[PDB]
């Protein structure tokens, strides 16, 4: 069910925000400043 | 770099600041400019 | 100023017994951290 997780200090992009997401082969890691709403994503 | 920077009466885009509300963590970024409350008034905007 | 990720796969409230978590990787950044959130999936 859990394919990743999110952190940072702010969810606009304020700040360079840590991204680790999970995939089916590989996992990509960038601390880049994503923007995020209060919902996340359901796939 | 007293060649490239030195300029009477320009370049004012390196903005300091010295009093905040807490003393923040070390290596922490610095995003947030509002203002802070002098506590005994109710600061919003030019305070005293 | 180091993120440190410890992780161990066990095949199984949480289950009785030990498991020493292994070091994953060890990201060299030292992004600041307050807050952290999880994500799921639907
Ligand atoms: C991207 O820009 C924002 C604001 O312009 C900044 O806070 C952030 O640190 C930048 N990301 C970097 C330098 O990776």
């Amino acid at each position: 069910i859990i394919r990743g997780w999110i952190f940072g200090t702010t969810l606009d992009s304020k700040t360079q925000s840590l991204l680790i997401v999970n995939n089916a082969t590989n996992v990509v890691i960038k601390v880049c400043e994503f923007q995020f709403c209060n919902d996340p994503f359901l796939d | 770099s007293n060649k490239l920077d030195s300029k009477v009466s320009g370049n004012y885009n390196y903005l300091y600041r010295l009093f905040r509300k807490s003393n923040l963590k070390p290596f922490e970024r610095d995003i947030s400019t509002e203002i802070y409350q002098a506590g005994n008034k109710p600061c919003n905007g030019v305070a005293g | 100023g180091y993120f440190k990720i410890y992780s161990k796969h066990t095949p199984i409230d949480l289950p009785q017994g030990f498991s020493a978590l292994e070091p994953l990787v060890d990201l060299p950044i030292g992004i600041n951290i307050t807050r952290f959130q999880t994500l799921l999936a639907l």
